[PDB]
């Protein structure tokens, strides 16, 4: 095959994407990986080790943590909830599946507590 | 008013995307209908674009029937009412059992003979398109000092307890004991409601005094130990009928949760 070996073979793509949803995304995915806890390191990891039981599947975040992560993060979440929130699911599943025991189909949820 | 309906979510702006290639549009409601896209521009795939709720844009609006006053009704007449809708920001101003002078667009509509068919009835129903409401019915440092000043006045109780229900006569220690009920003692079980019971003929000075009290105190309520009373002693379930769901009605005890309870033939 050429260089150019992509017809389009079996494509069809989405054409755009949401921008603040996928910035949402990854910055929430980078608030779990990083925000720690003033006894020890990374909450939400330990935290999301629970996750590989059958019956959990919804990691509890607070929101005032996520205020002490960045503001600017957190008032989009706020204010663009419904929008944001199944990238918000799949960014906690990209951070759960580090845990390599997760079956491929279960799906995850985020729930966010201590709204002020 | 005699009812008035949960808050509708009325649309005003229709958001559409395509479920191929996730292109998102926007327009707006004409005459509330919609014009649906029919085909994406971004991948020209008829019928692909899909109305999503949620990302939708809406505006408040609410429904209020209205009785016409009392006074207003020719002699043994059964009340007419009109409907009345009223939108974004003015929408949830008024409450069941008051009274307004509302000023608004009289309008007629078709109403549909089947919910399935586009037929209309010849016959138009009206409403009031609300634009305002005026409430005919419901009605500093300069109080304190007049309060503390008035405090240090001599026979300040008594002062307060003839200030109490001007109509009736000579009860000196039942308007005391009223007014000491008004006040109250000190929140902390150490229960400090203080319970007042009146009691004599009927047709003597009690009811009148009771009527007149309980309007005298925020939270109060006033109700009848019989069966004809319209807000029961005790908390009950029942269906509320604008929507045919169980609502916890509780009875006027827990309505005065911190305020006076006044309950006639008791
Ligand atoms: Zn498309």
């Amino acid at each position: 095959l050429a260089a150019a070996a992509e017809p389009g073979a079996g494509s069809q793509h989405l054409e755009v994407r949401d921008e603040v949803a996928e910035k949402c995304q990854k910055l929430f995915l980078d608030f779990l990986e990083e925000f720690q806890s003033s006894d020890g390191e990374i909450k939400y990891l330990q935290l999301a080790e629970e996750l590989i039981r059958p019956e959990r599947n919804t990691l509890v975040v607070s929101f005032v943590d996520l205020e002490q992560f960045n503001q600017q993060l957190s008032t989009t979440i706020q204010e663009e909830f419904y929008r944001v929130y199944p990238y918000l699911c799949r960014a906690l599943k990209t951070f759960v599946k580090d845990r390599k025991e997760i079956p491929l189909a279960k799906d995850f949820y985020v729930a966010f507590q201590d709204l002020p | 008013v005699i009812r008035t309906s949960q808050l509708i979510p009325e649309m005003q702006e229709a958001f559409f995307q395509c479920q191929v290639c996730a292109h998102t549009t926007r327009v707006e409601m004409d005459r509330g209908r919609i014009a649906e896209p029919s085909v994406c521009g971004r991948c020209h795939t008829t019928h692909s674009m899909a109305l999503i709720h949620n990302r939708s844009l809406f505006s408040d609006k609410q429904m209020i029937k209205l009785q016409e006053s009392p006074e207003d009704m020719p002699a043994g007449q059964t009340p007419h009412t009109v409907i009345l809708f009223a939108h974004n920001d003015l929408v949830d101003k008024v409450q069941p059992g008051d009274r307004v002078n509302v000023t608004g667009i009289y309008r007629a509509v078709p109403i549909r003979v089947n919910p399935r068919v586009s037929n209309v009835k010849s016959v138009y129903k009206t409403h009031i398109d609300v634009i305002h409401y005026r409430k005919t019915d419901a009605k500093s440092e300069k109080r304190v000092e007049l309060l503390k000043e008035l405090s240090r006045k001599p026979d300040i109780y008594e002062r307060l307890a003839s200030a109490l229900a001007p109509s009736i006569y000579e009860h000196e220690d039942i308007k005391k004991g009223i007014l000491l009920q008004l006040f109250g003692g000190t929140r902390k079980k150490f229960r400090a409601e203080i319970n007042i019971l009146l009691c004599g003929d009927p047709g003597t000075s009690k009811s009148q005094l009771l009527q007149y009290v309980y309007n005298l105190v925020p939270r109060g309520q006033y109700t009848s130990g019989k069966g004809s009373s319209a807000v029961g002693l005790t908390a009950y379930v029942m269906k509320d009928p604008e929507t045919r769901q169980l609502v916890l009605q509780t009875g006027a005890l827990v309505l005065s949760d911190n305020g006076i309870c006044c309950i006639d033939e008791f």
